[PDB]
């Protein structure tokens, strides 16, 4: 019941597929910090059209 | 928001008064207090809603309610006419000043 | 006692940069914030920014940005302030002051707990 | 978390305890609390992929940057601990655990 209400509910909404492309990231956090796990990513998204 | 000037004789206490939007005083108790001798740095007194340091007597209270905070002093001496800043959090991070109040003891 | 050391005068034309040092002594640099106040002759004070001291991360005011850098020195334990194109309203005192204690768990930055204020310098743009 | 409490003893369950490959559901009686948290002040925006969708992303942190973690209280959990000992010792006689 858990799997089928978890999948049922994540169906209808939206597919991250156009978004699998090539990466570019550099740098996010200024220094080490804390945990610098973010990472500033930049990619070639698609508009409307 | 700050008054320009106060004025009071020795002996009895004053308010000066700082009133803020509800991002700026609302929604944090951070509020502080300087008095700055001219021609000198800025004194620090009040660095919580009321809490005051080590060395520095009774004289200074601080107090908040709702949107202003109001800092009042129990008495007043000749070296009490110092400008007067009050001090605060306000949103992302940055901190805001409140412009000065003139104490003129008589 | 700790006490903070601010440079001398600056006198120069409009449009270039003034670096101001500010050198902490009798406490740990790296446990306490750095805030940076400017305050006009005749107008109360202003606060301009704030520097985390273990990571080098720094926020400015809403009208410094584009105009304002801040680094810092652990190994003699100081800090710089450079501000760029500078104009006639920058004639003014600049404060090095001492903040909150910085924390590893908590955001204590932006808390105005200003300890321990410097001697200042002047900035005169002539 | 957040389960239902043990009546009056702590429950030590298994299918065999001789069997080391089988998970160990204890379950206490006196519930532990943990306080955790995300302290960066962390912001969203949306970038528009094709006609009507959106995906939402981290767009800047502002402010000072902090450590995510967890609070336990430690005398508590100690004595937590030394209780599952405890009732953990019956079941493995004359060992420590
Ligand atoms: C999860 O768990 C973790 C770990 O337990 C939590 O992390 C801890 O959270 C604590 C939250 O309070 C935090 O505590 C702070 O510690 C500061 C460090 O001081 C202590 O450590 C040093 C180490 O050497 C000791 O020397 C020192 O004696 C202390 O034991 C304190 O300084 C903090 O207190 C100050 O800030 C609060 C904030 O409002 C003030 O109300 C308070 O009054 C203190 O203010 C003084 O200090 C500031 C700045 O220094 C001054 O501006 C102010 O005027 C006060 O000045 C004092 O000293 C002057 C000196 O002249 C004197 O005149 C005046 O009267 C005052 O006495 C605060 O207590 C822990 O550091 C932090 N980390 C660790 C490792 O424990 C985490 O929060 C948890 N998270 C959750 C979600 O639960
Ligand atoms: C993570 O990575 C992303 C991208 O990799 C970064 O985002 C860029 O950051 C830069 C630096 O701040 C931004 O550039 C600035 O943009 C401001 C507004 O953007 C408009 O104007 C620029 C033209 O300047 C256009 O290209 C843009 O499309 C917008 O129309 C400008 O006002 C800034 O100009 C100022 O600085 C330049 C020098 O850099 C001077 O020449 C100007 O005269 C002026 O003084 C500046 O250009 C950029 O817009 C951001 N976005 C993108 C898509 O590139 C993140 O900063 C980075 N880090 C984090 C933490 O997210
Ligand atoms: C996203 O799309 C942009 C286009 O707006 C891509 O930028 C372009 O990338 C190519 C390489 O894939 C660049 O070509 C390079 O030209 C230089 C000479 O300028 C040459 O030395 C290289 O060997 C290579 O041929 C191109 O200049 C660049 N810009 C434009 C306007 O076409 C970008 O690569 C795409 N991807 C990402 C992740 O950004
Ligand atoms: C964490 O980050 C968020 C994102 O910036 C901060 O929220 C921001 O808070 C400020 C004030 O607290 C808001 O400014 C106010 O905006 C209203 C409406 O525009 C205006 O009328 C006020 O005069 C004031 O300028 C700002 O809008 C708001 N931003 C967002 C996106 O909600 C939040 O304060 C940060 N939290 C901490 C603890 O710093
Ligand atoms: C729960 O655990 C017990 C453990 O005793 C399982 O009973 C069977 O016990 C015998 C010994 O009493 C095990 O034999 C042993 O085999 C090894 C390797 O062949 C040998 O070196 C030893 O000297 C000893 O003879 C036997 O393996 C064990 N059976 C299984 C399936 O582990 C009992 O089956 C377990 N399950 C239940 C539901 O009780
Ligand atoms: C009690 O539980 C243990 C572990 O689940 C099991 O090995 C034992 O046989 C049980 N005893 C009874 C009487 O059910
Ligand atoms: C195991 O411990 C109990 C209590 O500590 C003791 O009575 C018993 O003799 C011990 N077993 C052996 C074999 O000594």
């Amino acid at each position: 019941d858990i799997i089928s209400l978890w999948d049922q509910s994540l169906k209808p909404c939206v597919k991250l597929t156009p978004l699998c492309v090539t990466l570019i990231c550099s740098d996010a956090t200024v220094k080490t910090g804390t945990v610098e796990e973010m990472k500033n990513c930049s990619f070639n998204t698609t508009t409307e059209i | 928001t700050q008054p320009a000037s106060v004025s009071g004789s020795p002996g009895q206490p004053i308010t000066i008064s700082c009133t803020g939007t509800s991002s700026d005083v609302g929604n944090y108790d951070l509020v502080s207090w300087y008095q700055q001798h001219p021609g000198n740095a800025p004194k620090y007194m009040i660095y919580e809603v009321t809490k005051r340091p080590a060395g520095i007597s009774n004289r200074f209270s601080g107090s908040k309610s709702g949107n202003t905070a109001s800092l009042t002093i129990s008495g007043l001496q000749a070296e009490d006419a110092a400008d007067y800043y009050c001090c605060s959090y306000a949103g992302s991070s940055t901190v805001i000043f409140g412009g000065g109040t003139k104490v003129t003891v008589l | 006692q700790v006490q903070l050391v601010q440079s001398g005068a600056e006198v120069k034309k409009p449009g270039a940069s003034v670096k101001v040092s500010c050198k902490a002594s009798g406490y740990r640099f790296t446990d306490h914030y750095i805030h940076w106040v400017r305050q006009a002759p005749g107008q109360g004070p202003e606060w301009m920014g704030w520097i985390n001291t273990s990571s080098g991360r720094s926020n400015f005011a809403q009208k410094f940005q584009g105009r304002v850098t801040m680094t810092r020195d652990t190994s003699i334990s100081t800090a710089y302030m450079e501000l760029n194109r500078l104009k006639s309203d920058d004639t003014a005192v600049y404060y090095c002051t001492t903040g909150s204690w910085i924390s590893l768990y908590y955001d204590s930055s932006g808390y105005p707990n200003f300890d321990y204020w410097g001697q200042g310098t002047l900035v005169t743009v002539t | 978390l957040n389960g239902s409490l043990a009546e009056k003893e702590i429950v030590i369950r298994s299918e065999n305890l001789t069997n080391n490959a089988k998970i160990i559901i204890v379950h206490l009686h006196t519930p532990v609390e943990i306080v955790c948290t995300r302290p960066n002040n962390n912001t969203r925006k949306s970038v528009r992929i094709g006609p009507g969708q959106t995906f939402y992303a981290t767009g800047d942190i502002i402010g000072d940057i902090k450590q995510a973690h967890c609070n336990i209280s430690e005398e508590k959990w100690n004595d937590t601990l030394q209780k599952v000992g405890i009732e953990l010792q019956k079941h493995f006689p004359n060992k420590t655990i």
